[PDB]
């Protein structure tokens, strides 16, 4: 609904502790999904060549982020991961997802295009002066 | 949420209820040997509730009586069988 | 000590820690996430 | 189960002990495991309101009495019941535009989170067997 | 709330009949015809009905017995016992216990095989 993060349902059937880890992890998924989206979206030439250029770095990010996802699921293919293991590989996955969100949603609230999305982009960037990546 | 907190203090209430019961049903069997009254563990447990349900000391007591009398010669009958 | 020493002896009678840690959070820790060493 | 039996005639009744459930141990681990993170498993019930397990009644393991177990599965229990509670209480993730501790505060629960993350890969560590 | 399965009391007499002879309750037949007749017979009340009273009766008794210590050590259990609060009838199981109580100096009379033969 909107540029928010897709929300995901559960087969309740699942283990409490599989469908928590899953419930953890999809945050990161729904993330990923709204910045591929803004990226594609916004790498259009409407959007200005500043709003443009912030969407083509950011779907080069998501580039790498699917080659990231990718080998995570033939670690996966491996045996390797576990629930624990799983979870914490996508800690860092998930906090740079949902900081690529937290930006494309307040780009988004503000409409920012070209000029508004350098000004959007500089402001996250005083946002999140506690984030350094 | 609230709920689920509350099962565990009143189970850990009647857990310590019980153990009370227990610290006490020891400290009679602790009793019965000091008086050296030749029950054990199963038989002053049965001793124990049929006190509680209101048997008469003396008739008890008798009954005791015969019983170990009776116990005491099919001990000495099953001793002299093996 | 100097007395059960010399009878014996007449007589002829009778940072790892660091690394394993490293090692460890190599093995279970994510890659990404830094390991801080007073808290390792 | 004798002894119990004979608590029981002592008690006369009244003492409604929990049936002794005998479990296998070669699960008692993977319970212990979950409680580690945090996770309710068929003995130990998650009560939201405190983030504890609470261990189901009458858990019998076989070598030890179903009370002495208990005893020790409820000590268990308060530590999982710790790490889940820790785990909430420094999961306050976001600094949102609502979060009013400060970028200080903001730090030391990102701290925090490392710490859990620790936590967490030790936990995994730990060998079923 | 279905208070464990409390066998009437001629049940309980009958399996208390059968751990005392060690014998399965098929065996004590006989046993528990004797036992419900001495149930079903009138007792007389108890001599004495008052905890505190039953419990300095058994320290004077085990003091008749030169057992000064086992009185001592009687009484501090019924005191126990009656601030515990959990039997009903402390009365009753006081009487009981002092009719149980056995002198350990008077040699054991060697029953006389010949009491089996009432037995039967």
């Amino acid at each position: 609904a909107g540029r928010q993060s897709r929300t995901f349902l559960v087969d309740p059937n699942l283990d409490l502790s599989i469908r928590e880890l899953v419930h953890r992890i999809l945050p990161v998924a729904a993330s990923y999904s709204a910045v591929t989206r803004f990226i594609e979206e916004k790498s259009s030439f409407e959007y200005g060549q500043v709003n443009h250029a912030l969407a083509a770095a950011m779907r080069t990010l998501v580039k790498e982020h699917l080659i990231l996802v990718s080998q995570l699921e033939q670690l996966h293919r491996q045996g390797l991961l576990s629930l624990q293991k799983l979870w914490f590989y996508i800690q860092p996955a998930m906090r740079t997802m949902d900081i690529l969100a937290s930006l494309a949603t307040s780009v988004d609230k503000g409409e920012c295009l070209g000029g508004s999305t350098l000004s959007l982009l500089h402001d996250r960037s005083f946002s999140y002066t506690g984030d350094s990546q | 949420m609230a709920s689920s907190s509350g099962a565990g203090a009143a189970a850990a209430a009647a857990a310590a209820n019980l153990n009370a019961v227990r610290e006490t049903m020891d400290v009679l069997l602790e009793i019965s040997r000091i008086l050296n009254t030749g029950l054990d563990m199963e038989t002053l447990s049965i001793c124990v509730r049929l006190c509680e349900q209101g048997i008469n000391p003396e008739a008890l007591s008798s009954v005791i009586k015969e019983l170990r009398k009776a116990t005491e010669a099919l001990k000495a009958a099953e001793n002299m069988t093996s | 000590t100097l007395f059960l020493e010399s009878v014996q002896s007449r007589l002829r009678t009778p940072k790892e820690n660091l690394m394993k840690m490293q090692s460890i959070a190599e093995s279970h820790l994510e890659l990404d996430d830094v390991h801080d060493p007073l808290l390792a | 189960r004798l002894h119990q039996g004979e608590l029981q005639l002592l008690a006369g009744g009244v003492l409604q002990a929990p049936q002794p459930v005998l479990v296998k141990e070669c699960e008692l681990v993977k319970d212990v495991l979950n409680v580690l993170i945090g996770v309710v498993s068929a003995t130990f019930s998650l009560c939201q309101p405190a983030q504890a397990f609470v261990v189901k009644r009458g858990v019998h393991v076989s070598g030890a009495s179903p009370e002495s177990i208990s005893s020790l599965l409820s000590e268990v229990a308060e530590y999982g019941t710790c790490y889940t509670r820790l785990s909430h209480f420094s999961l306050q993730p976001v600094l949102d535009s609502l979060y009013s501790k400060g970028l200080v505060f903001q730090a030391f629960t990102s701290g925090l989170r490392r710490y859990l993350q620790y936590y967490r890969a030790c936990v995994l560590s730990t060998p079923p067997t | 709330m279905a208070t464990p399965d409390q066998k009437s009391p001629n049940v309980l007499l009958q399996n208390l009949c059968c751990r005392i002879l060690g014998r399965s309750e098929a065996d004590v037949a006989q046993q528990f015809q004797y036992a419900v007749r001495v149930i079903g017979s009138n007792f007389a009340p108890t001599v004495e009905r008052d905890e505190f009273l039953v419990a300095e009766k058994i320290k004077k008794e085990l003091i008749r017995q030169r057992r000064e210590a086992d009185a001592a050590l009687f009484s501090e259990l019924h005191r126990k016992l009656h601030s515990q609060g959990v039997l009903k009838n402390k009365w009753s199981i006081l009487y009981l216990l002092l009719s149980l109580s056995e002198d350990p100096r008077r040699q054991p009379s060697k029953v006389s095989s010949y009491a089996t033969l009432f037995a039967q």
